[PDB]
């Protein structure tokens, strides 16, 4: 799972 | 917006509203508070578990990936309840830890010093609360478990997770690659000998036995009074051990050392240990939690947070302060004990923890 | 009854009110918010320190002992802010721990799940907060420190405590029987010139069996003034706001063990005596007494507000197992080390094995 | 605290 994950990198 | 915490500038926000906000040209709002529910035992209210988190991540990703939201910030929100705000914040943090590889200090900065504060998490038991864990505890515990290879959201099976939690399928959770926690099976076992091949076991008991047979469970530890005949586990080659102590109490450290040694003996053979008390929460959490601290160096609060993230309600009442007060002991034992070279009848011929001096002596022939 | 927490039925209540409650024939109310104040460095707001707690106890006892209140419950209260409420509740818990010998679970039960919750405590630094300690952490830390003999209200000297906290008298606190934490002295050393805070520090150290001074920050004075009064001076410098390499911590712990074995005190300073100093003293307290990181931070701040700053909190949190278990994985060296001025460093079990064969 | 009132835990 979670190849659908958008990139949300820490700031 | 104003009642809102920024996680990623212009991209991810966490809000709390007692109304339904309307999407704007720049903002898309969503909540799961009305679809993903914490199933409280008593007055516990969270944190949301790994299955809920998986469901949240699916919903979050669908919104993130909808082209209509391509130039919108996403505002995940709850109602204004300090309990519901804590669940939402904790779940978003656990998402960032487990899906986006953030570290604890990164997910905790947006939450620190929020006014009004989040409600700390309490236990599932019936006394007045006297011990709390925080989002900080849960986040560090989930992150540490991920770092140790105990959680992997990318191979997580939501269908199996949600199925086996149900009473009718055995009320159990695989907690780690080594441990299962479950509620006691129950049966009316016929008292005499019978030559019949027919089964008298109910569906949850058969469900437990089939899963255990297929998932390399090699030891069942029973911590409560007898509600079933152990022969049903022994019939399929699974060792069964009683380490019984009274409901709602904390185990003597002699019980804990026997358990840790028994579990280590099985782990070293590559097997799983399935532990139950009546509910598979309090007494079971004392012993598995002690082993997790012994093995991986969790703090007591982290350990409770991690256990409850997988199996809500574990470690009840005074058992929380007990785990907190003995966590140094459990870590100590890595240096001050060894697995016995002589079996103990107290744990069915498995090897208990013994002192270094006892160990040194066991390698010689006493004269 | 409303917005009010029962500590002892018909006896002790903790309230939070935005109005001034009126005494009745059954109830007497008091707040100390106008008398006992926390002095914030930045956005830290608490917890209240041991001197505050001592003065709260004096007030509390005076009200309890007033004949007019003989048949009344006492309601200690704050305003409704979650910060003021956290300070009041934590101080009342610390009172019960230190004066009335309650245990942590006994003082925490009245506070659990209160709505709205208490504001958790943050550090004294300038970066955005990213680490919090709770009343539960502070209570457990103060209780453990009392159980280990590190806090003793019977011998506590309030006047000495409040005096030496002041910048003009050297900005220091005796933290435990073994340790003093202080801000760096400053001087212009000529190329009788010492200022009042430096002379005050030197006098106190000479009178209170300080045998080692450890400097963690860039030089702001000439160390000869400590050697002039027979005190060993050691630099273990690391940069402001950073966390010390474990090699520094092992050297520090061994130096401190060496002095403590001689019965002496170690005085540690960085620039402010808060962050870097808290890293090293905190590591030693965890090694010695088995505090959790959060308890250690809570105890340190109960004596000296503001200790352990920013990322140092997460550092202490992540290394607490290391420090505790050095009792098993390290030994004090048999050989003195020039890096700590002839004192004995912590070394690994294996090197100690070589030395001992 | 000399004359400290007795407030024993409940
Ligand atoms: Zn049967
Ligand atoms: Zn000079």
């Amino acid at each position: 799972s979670f190849k659908n994950a958008p990139l949300l990198a820490p700031p | 917006l104003d009642n809102t915490i920024e996680f990623l500038r212009g991209r991810v926000y966490l809000g709390a509203y007692d109304y339904t906000p309307e999407d704007t040209d720049e903002l898309v709002f969503f909540t799961v508070e009305d679809a993903i529910f914490y199933n409280s035992f008593h007055l516990d209210f969270g944190p949301m578990n790994i299955g809920h988190l998986y469901r949240f991540a699916v919903i979050f990703h669908e919104i993130l990936n909808d082209p209509e939201n391509a130039n919108k910030a996403v505002v995940f929100y709850s109602s204004a309840s300090t309990r519901q705000r804590a669940n939402a914040a904790c779940m978003l943090c656990c998402y960032m830890i487990l899906v986006q590889a953030w570290t604890p200090h990164q997910v905790l900065q947006p939450l620190a010093q929020v006014d009004p504060p989040f409600m700390p998490f309490r236990d599932a038991g019936y006394s007045n609360a006297d011990f709390e864990i925080t989002i900080q505890d849960v986040v560090y515990g989930v992150w540490r478990a991920k770092e140790k290879g105990l959680i992997d959201l990318h191979s997580f099976n939501l269908e199996s997770y949600e199925k086996y939690e149900h009473v009718e399928f055995g009320d159990f959770n695989v907690l780690t690659p080594d441990f299962i926690a479950f509620a006691s099976p129950q049966e009316d076992h016929p008292k005499g000998y019978l030559a019949t091949k027919s089964s008298h076991l109910n569906q949850p008991f058969k469900s437990v036995l089939n899963f255990f047979a297929n998932n390399n469970v090699q030891l069942v530890v029973r911590l409560n009074s007898h509600l079933y005949n152990k022969k049903h586990f022994e019939d399929i080659g699974i060792q069964h051990l009683d380490l019984i102590f009274e409901d709602g109490t904390c185990p003597d450290l002699s019980i804990v050392k026997n358990f840790v040694g028994a579990a280590e003996t099985i782990i070293k053979r590559g097997g799983k240990i399935a532990v139950h008390c009546k509910a598979g929460l309090g007494r079971t959490g004392c012993l598995i939690g002690a082993h997790l601290i012994y093995t991986y160096g969790f703090t007591a609060n982290e350990c409770i947070g991690f256990l409850r993230f997988i199996r809500p309600g574990m470690v009840v009442g005074p058992q929380q302060h007990w785990l907190y007060l003995h966590q140094n002991d459990f870590r100590e034992w890595k240096y001050t004990t060894r697995i016995s070279l002589k079996p103990s009848e107290a744990i069915g011929g498995l090897y208990p923890l013994i002192s270094l001096e006892e160990y040194r002596l066991q390698k010689k022939k006493l004269k």
